[PDB]
RNA sequence: GUCCCACCCAUACCCCGCCCUCAGGGUAGAAACGAUGCCCUGAGGAGUAGGCGGCCGUGGAGGUCAGUGACGAAGCCUAGGG
RNA sequence: CGGGACCGAGGUUCGCGCAUCUGCAAGGAUGCUGGCGUAAUGGUCAUCAACGACCCGUCUUGAAACACGGACCAAGGAGUCAAGGUUUUGCGCGAGUGUUUGGGUGUAAAACCCGCACGCGUAAUGAAAGUGAACGUAGGUGAGAGCUUCGGCGCAUCAUCGA
RNA sequence: AAGGGAAGCGUUUGUGACCAGACUUGCGCCGUUCCGAUCAUCCGGUGUUCUCACCGGUGCACUCGGGACGGCUCAGGCCAG
């Protein structure tokens, strides 16, 4: 292929050319050629959830920060990736990312006859939760609360409204979100129905 | 430094001993091969020592690479050490003993200016 | 080649070695069902099986 | 087409044999199943002390 | 048919080839009319003149 | 574990002269790609035979040289050995001689009758496949030491006596009137 | 040279090539030809027919002087010509001349009738000739001169 | 000293890069040298484009190698940063520590 | 005593990686190579007595590295490293 | 069509194929993400623990042996040389080959040069007196690498009938 | 450091002491401050068309090169999902 782009700048007399940058020479050159690999023949497919990760379930994280409480699932994003939230004003688990192999897909559902699906966009979309991540790190140093962002909360709050009013027409949901989970004595999880 | 090679696997990182060169003194600790009539290790009776053979070899591709990537050069001059300036990537200088404190400063100094990796800097 | 792929698995492999493959599937040869009232033995091959 | 002819040719011959076994037992008369023409051997002990 | 797709190589210069596409097949069976798997498979299966 | 009865048995035959010339090395390398690179079976004889000891490239004379050629004049003759002269042939015809070495009689005699006498690497030059040439050996069990070989009773070969004369050897097992004959 | 020998090799190994039964004792057997008719009889049987016995008379002053003859087979007679000189006569120029070779110059005695003769006529002065040496010079149209 | 095409480049007394080829019938000769000295205030691209000329006709299987050792050897002739500072793990760092 | 399922593991069998040996191919109007090299393919690997090949080490001799060294050679010690 | 485990060798395109105007799961792993960037991974040594492990050399059919030598350490310690053979490998010359008993010369026990005789080979066979190797393209037949003007010629070597 | 009628040794972890590496950045493209590039002449060499010698190159968002500070891409160590 062919990608040279010659200009000609003036230089008071309109000469000179100055070649395009991906054609001059390296100014270094290697002792020796790189590995240079061979073609790969392995094409990204989208993944595939699980057949009980519908939207509005009620999951169980079973790992990280928040294990053993009980959230309920938003949208599926990619690769594992699931965005949940267990309504912030239920059991204090904000809107989170989280693994699908790390939760149980349990047989409550949740109707999200009021949330926006314009709103589960622009936070599914990537780089929301680590937008400024690298910008606020200071650990110089009485300790205190990273405070969350004003846009975040914000959003948090305005997605619980329809949740929580949903969640509360059930006569125990409410407290069995609230709660944690834990095994007790004679608990066999292969034998537990979820 | 070290271009790029495939992971250093080393099939066995002990090494050989002498038969019975822990119970007596006058054994070395070098390897001999067991030539007895009766020997147990010679025979590869179970639970007993292991004798080398090919098979324990070393991928040829990193043979004789020490762990950055490189291949020791034992070096001992200025012009020496000049050998490697092609090829900085696959070799490093090692300054041999009996090169005085002077030299050894001259050595690192050039091999510095080549990018030249100098194991006992 | 560097790594034998097996056609008993891999359809790709199996298509370079057999195209008729794919035919023999969409046309369902292994499941071709036979028709008609079958014709069973007479009373004479049985009491003769058996004695 | 050689191959649309082999699968053609492996169905019709075990009709044949089934229909032939079939009519006999209609007749009352007895038809041998001809004698297998292809083994596998398979060896399976060892290689010492033969 | 399953064990020369998966464990069926060829002799092939005194060498163990394995028969992964019907030219080595083809070159070595051509002057007997076996030029695929499945003239390779059916003349093994009927027993034929080669 | 697998029945075999050899395991990794080796070829008999050199696959390299054992020579440390310098100049037959150079000879050997273009033999080595005319053998690879041409159809020609007479390369690969004569490749062959390059790489063969001194025992199994006897010398030849320029007689047996004249007894083969003919009615084969107009052929290059084709000797990878060295090639002798013969006091017993008074004249030398015309002739056309590609060898590894030439004696100095030979040599110029051959020449003197208004012949060629070249050497392999020349012959791989107007000839790169023997279009029209004679490869001829010379005698290999002539040797002394041939004669030797399989010494047994009713075998007659020669034995190893350091000295010819009615002694040493002629008595018992040599003829009847002492003892028997072999 | 030391360095290339079994001996180098066989440091280590116990026997040093001789066997752990049946080892490297001082005469297995006897002293130089011991034995050559009782024990080492299947080697000079098979090997050298013909060593024990007596055979002929004896010659008690023999000097190899008188049994002096070297011969020379007529079909090198002409290399004892000169190069220059043998080329005329070879090559058919006829002429008036013709060649005496006197062989006890060249340090032989006797001629012999193996090979062949070009028809140049020759003389030769020699002591001792044989029959077929003869036959074939006068068929050349060659002179047997006998000397002493 | 082989190679009856030969190139060599060697670094300059006064840092620049110096370019050797054999002459014809060398194998007679030895001072058949074609030698030129390239200043050491040339471009570095002028250089490689020069080399390249040169090492073009005779061999063409070594310009690979003839603009790399240019490259190399100016390479080694700019200046130098002298280290990064060297932690330390363990004793050592114990050691420094109680001993400052 | 007999019959039937399931399961455990040998340096054996199957697949994969790596070493070596043997065998079979490719490589020059050389842009070309410790060609005694490199690239590709396949099979094999126990061993006393014994045979052969390649490599490691020691005391000296010739050549060479414009080789190391009182700013420290040789030697010796070193559950420090490659 | 599921659940799990181990493995990712190779390193520009080329090939066998499938789909269709995109490409692909088709001549060997990529993409995304996270923590740490140091003794954290790793290595050596010591120690405990699980499983296993008889003392070496030697003679012997058979040794851990109630068979012999061995308390320990350092240094020394055993297939060498000459003459004469033979087979094989490398080299020079080649019907010849070998200077070096000796002579000349010399930078002086070296190197260089020289030649007569002589040794081996070129002819054998008889106890010896002695005799002493072509009917012939140095023969015919069969096989035979290679060459071929495609009809044949046919090295070496083997078998056979001859001279 | 260890020790209930030996010890030593092999495979494999754990624990403790000690320690070698690797890593610290590099190459590219666009933004500031100082030097000589395209091209031509004149000797001299050469693979006969390339180049070195002096000299017109005249140069702040224009060429070439180099350092100063910023942005972006790529690559980069150990353990993992
Ligand atoms: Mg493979
Ligand atoms: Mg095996
Ligand atoms: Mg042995
Ligand atoms: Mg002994
Ligand atoms: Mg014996
Ligand atoms: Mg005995
Ligand atoms: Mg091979
Ligand atoms: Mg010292
Ligand atoms: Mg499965
Ligand atoms: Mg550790
Ligand atoms: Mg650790
Ligand atoms: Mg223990
Ligand atoms: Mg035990
Ligand atoms: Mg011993
Ligand atoms: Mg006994
Ligand atoms: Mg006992
Ligand atoms: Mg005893
Ligand atoms: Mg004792
Ligand atoms: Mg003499
Ligand atoms: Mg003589
Ligand atoms: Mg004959
Ligand atoms: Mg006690
Ligand atoms: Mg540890």
């Amino acid at each position: 292929s062919s990608a040279a782009a010659p200009q000609t700048k003036t230089f008071g007399k309109a000469t000179r050319t100055v070649p395009h940058s991906s054609e001059k020479a390296q100014k270094w050159y290697p002792a020796e050629d790189e590995a240079q690999p061979r073609k790969v023949r392995k094409t990204i497919r989208p993944w595939s959830p699980r057949s009980t990760l519908v939207p509005g379930t009620v999951l169980i994280l079973l790992a990280g920060r928040f294990r053993g409480k009980r959230v309920v699932l938003l949208k599926a994003l990619d690769q594992g990736v699931l965005l949940v939230t267990g309504p912030f004003k239920i059991n204090g688990v904000p809107l989170r990312r989280v693994n699908a192999r790390y939760v149980i897909a349990t047989s409550q559902k949740v109707d999200l006859a009021g949330i926006d699906e314009a709103k589960i966009n622009e936070i599914a979309q990537p780089k929301y939760f680590t937008a400024e991540k690298s910008k606020e790190k200071a650990g110089e140093e009485k300790p205190q609360k990273k405070e969350v962002s004003s846009s975040r909360v914000a959003d948090q709050k305005a997605i619980d409204k329809a949740l929580i009013a949903n969640i509360k027409k059930v006569e125990f949901l409410a407290s069995y979100l609230a709660s944690s989970f834990t095994l007790r004595k004679g608990d066999k999880p292969h034998e537990m129905k979820w | 430094a070290a271009k790029k090679h495939v992971p250093i696997v080393k099939k066995r990182s002990k090494g050989f001993m002498r038969h019975q060169s822990d119970r007596f003194m006058r054994v070395d600790s070098a390897w001999r091969k067991p030539k007895g009539i009766d020997n147990r290790v010679r025979r590869r009776f179970r639970g007993t020592l292991a004798m080398p053979s090919i098979g324990y070899g070393s991928n040829k591709k990193t043979r004789h690479m020490m762990p950055s990537g490189h291949k020791a050069f034992l070096v001992s001059n200025v012009k020496d050490v000049e050998l490697l300036l092609m090829h900085n990537k696959t070799y490093a200088a090692e300054i041999a003993h009996n090169v005085s404190s002077r030299k050894r400063i001259e050595i690192i100094a050039r091999a510095k200016q080549l990018s030249v990796k100098v194991t006992n800097a | 080649n560097v790594q034998k792929k097996n056609p008993l698995r891999n359809k790709q492999v199996l298509l370079r070695l057999n195209p008729y493959a794919a035919t023999f599937a969409k046309e369902k040869l292994g499941e071709i069902k036979e028709e008609g009232k079958p014709q069973r033995v007479p009373a004479t091959f049985k009491t003769l099986l058996q004695e | 087409k050689r191959a649309e002819t082999y699968v053609k040719e492996y169905r019709d011959v075990e009709r044949e044999k089934i229909r032939l076994q079939r009519a006999a037992k209609q007749d009352g008369s007895f038809h041998i199943p001809a004698e297998a023409k292809l083994i596998f051997l398979i060896r399976i002990k060892g290689i010492n002390k033969i | 048919k399953e064990l020369i797709y998966k464990r069926g190589y060829g002799k092939v210069n005194k060498q163990r080839v394995a028969l992964t596409d019907n030219s080595i097949i083809e070159e070595n069976l051509g002057k007997y009319g076996i030029i695929c798997m499945e003239d390779l498979i059916h003349e093994i299966y009927t027993v034929g003149p080669n | 574990g697998i029945d075999l009865r050899k395991h990794h048995e080796r070829s008999t035959h050199r696959k390299a002269p054992k020579s440390d010339n310098v100049y037959l090395k150079l000879l050997v390398k273009l033999y080595r790609f005319l053998a690879r690179r041409t159809d020609s079976a007479f390369n690969k004889v004569v490749l062959r035979r390059l790489f063969m000891s001194r025992i199994n490239r006897p010398p030849m004379s320029i007689s047996r040289i004249v007894a083969n050629l003919k009615g084969n004049e107009k052929k290059t003759v084709v000797v990878v050995g060295t090639v002798t002269d013969d006091n017993r042939l008074l004249t030398v015809p015309k002739v056309s001689v590609a060898a590894l070495r030439f004696t100095a009689t030979a040599r110029a005699r051959i020449e003197a009758a208004g012949g060629q006498a070249i050497t392999l690497d020349q012959l791989a030059l107007e000839k790169p496949t023997g279009a029209n040439t004679l490869l001829l050996r010379g005698p290999k069990n002539a040797r002394e030491a041939v004669k030797h070989f399989g010494f047994g009773p009713h075998k007659h070969k020669k034995p190893y006596v350091a000295s010819k004369g009615r002694k040493f050897e002629k008595a018992r097992g040599r003829r009847r009137s002492k003892g028997f004959k072999v | 040279p030391t360095r290339f020998s079994k001996t180098r090799k066989h440091r280590g190994h116990v026997s040093a090539g001789k066997g752990r039964v049946g080892k490297h004792r001082k005469h297995p057997g006897g002293r130089g030809m011991a034995g050559g008719q009782h024990h080492h009889r299947t080697n000079l049987d098979k090997y050298h027919p013909g060593y024990f016995g007596k055979v002929g008379m004896r010659h008690f002053h023999l000097l190899r002087n008188h049994q002096w003859a070297p011969i020379l087979n007529i079909e090198k007679l002409w290399t004892l010509v000169p190069a220059e000189a043998r080329e005329k006569y070879v090559s058919g120029a006829a002429t008036e001349t013709a060649p005496v070779i006197d062989l006890l110059s060249h340090g032989y005695a006797k001629l012999l009738g193996k090979g062949r003769l070009p028809q140049v006529p020759i003389v030769v002065r020699a002591r001792y000739v044989s029959a077929e040496a003869e036959r074939k010079i006068k068929e050349a149209g060659g002179v047997i001169e006998l000397v002493a | 000293f082989v190679n009856d095409k030969a190139v060599g480049v060697v670094p300059g007394e006064k840092g620049g890069v110096v370019v050797t080829t054999k002459k014809a019938g060398s194998i007679n000769k030895p001072a058949a040298r074609y030698t030129v000295a390239f200043g050491a205030n040339k471009t570095a691209r002028k250089t490689y484009k020069a080399i390249a000329r040169q090492v073009a006709g005779y061999r063409s299987d070594l310009l690979k190698a003839a603009v790399a050792r240019a490259s190399a050897i100016r390479r080694s002739q700019r200046a130098v940063k002298p280290e990064p500072a060297q932690k330390l793990r363990g004793n050592a760092a114990k050691k420094a520590a109680a001993s400052a």
